[PDB]
C-alpha cells in the first residue's frame, strides 16, 4: 500500500473498557475526526507462546468483512513491535454479561428480544458460511439503544464446504459433537443459542458442574432440567436447540418464527 | 507474521465488502 496506514499516534486512548486474555480493550478517539471507538490490544509475545496467531488472523479477516446491525464492526487493524491492535466499533452499554450479573435473571421479553437480535445476526453469518463458535454473555455487547451486538470472532471460521474438527469455545457452551471428537458445522452456534437462552432465563448455564469432567459428561448426555418459572414455550425452544443430534436442531429461521419468540420479542 | 487480508488504511470517519467470503470460496487452483 501507498496509502496512509493506521498508527497508534492516531488515537487518544481513554479508559479500559474490558480485560481481554491477551490485553485490554480501551476506549479511544481518532484524533482527526474525534470519532469514538474501541481499541483491542493483543501482546504478541503472549500470542506466540499460546500459538493462537492463526486464530487472530481469522478473527480479523472474518470480522472486518462482516457488515450487520447486530454484529460489532471491525474497522481495521495495525500492529507494532510488541502488540497488535484491532479498531473496533465502541459498544456504549457494556456486556450482556454485566447486565446479567446485575439483574441475576432476564425476564421473557428481554430474553426473546436478545435471542432475536442474535438469531438475526447468526443467520447473516451463516449466509456467509461463517461459524462464530464463541457465543456467550461476555462476547455479547449492548449498543446505544440496548441492542445486542455479537463480538469476539476469535474462534470463528469460514466454513464454505467442509466440516470442522476443532474443539474451541467456552466450557459451559461447548456442543456435544465437539466434546465427543466428532466433526461439526454451523449447527454448533444453534446449540450455543440454546445454552445462552437457558442462562438468560435461569441465571446459570444448564450443564454447570463442579469439575471439567462432570460438565463434559452432562453435555454429552444433554443432562439438565428447568426451574419451575421457565414457561412452556421457553422449554420447547431450548429443548429443540439442545438436541444431541446437530441435524435435529432448528434452523435460525425457525427460531425467529418460534411462537415464544414472536409473542415476547 | 501479522499480514492479514483485512483493512489497515487510515479512514476519514466523517466522510459491498461481504462478497469477500463467497468470492474466496469460489476461487480456483
Ligand atoms: N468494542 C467493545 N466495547 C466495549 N467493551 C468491549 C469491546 N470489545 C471488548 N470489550 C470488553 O472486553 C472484554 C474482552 O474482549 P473480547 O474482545 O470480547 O475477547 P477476548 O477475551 O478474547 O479479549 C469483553 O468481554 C468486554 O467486556
Ligand atoms: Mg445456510
Ligand atoms: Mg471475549
Ligand atoms: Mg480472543
Amino acid at each position: 500500500s501507498k496509502k496512509r496506514q493506521w498508527a497508534l499516534e492516531d488515537f487518544e486512548i481513554g479508559r479500559p473498557l474490558g480485560k481481554g486474555k491477551f490485553g485490554n480493550v480501551y476506549l479511544a478517539r481518532e484524533k482527526q475526526s474525534k470519532f469514538i471507538l474501541a481499541l483491542k490490544v493483543l501482546f504478541k509475545a503472549q500470542l506466540e507462546k499460546a500459538g493462537v496467531e492463526h486464530q487472530l488472523r481469522r478473527e480479523v479477516e472474518i470480522q472486518s468483512h462482516l457488515r450487520h446491525p447486530n454484529i460489532l464492526r471491525l474497522y481495521g487493524y495495525f500492529h507494532d513491535a510488541t502488540r497488535v491492535y484491532l479498531i473496533l466499533e465502541y459498544a456504549p452499554l457494556g456486556t450482556v454479561y454485566r447486565e446479567l450479573q446485575k439483574l441475576s435473571k432476564f425476564d421473557e421479553q428481554r430474553t426473546a428480544t436478545y435471542i432475536t437480535e442474535l438469531a438475526n445476526a447468526l443467520s447473516y453469518c451463516h449466509s456467509k458460511r461463517v461459524i462464530h463458535r464463541d457465543i456467550k454473555p461476555e462476547n455479547l455487547l449492548l449498543g446505544s439503544a440496548g441492542e445486542l451486538k455479537i463480538a469476539d470472532f476469535g474462534w470463528s471460521v469460514h466454513a464454505p464446504s467442509s466440516r470442522r474438527t476443532t474443539l474451541c469455545g467456552t466450557l459451559d457452551y461447548l456442543p456435544p459433537e465437539m466434546i465427543e471428537g466428532r466433526m461439526h458445522d454451523e449447527k454448533v452456534d444453534l446449540w450455543s443459542l440454546g445454552v445462552l437462552c437457558y442462562e438468560f432465563l435461569v441465571g446459570k448455564p444448564p450443564f454447570e458442574a463442579n469439575t471439567y469432567q462432570e460438565t463434559y459428561k452432562r453435555i454429552s448426555r444433554v443432562e439438565f432440567t428447568f426451574p419451575d418459572f421457565v414457561t412452556e414455550g421457553a422449554r420447547d425452544l431450548i429443548s429443540r436447540l439442545l438436541k444431541h443430534n446437530p441435524s435435529q436442531r432448528p434452523m435460525l429461521r425457525e427460531v425467529l418464527e418460534h411462537p415464544w419468540i414472536t409473542a415476547n420479542s | 507474521s501479522y499480514s492479514y487480508d483485512a483493512p489497515s488504511d487510515f479512514i476519514n470517519f466523517s466522510s459491498n465488502i461481504d462478497s469477500w467470503f463467497e468470492e474466496k470460496a469460489n476461487l480456483e487452483n
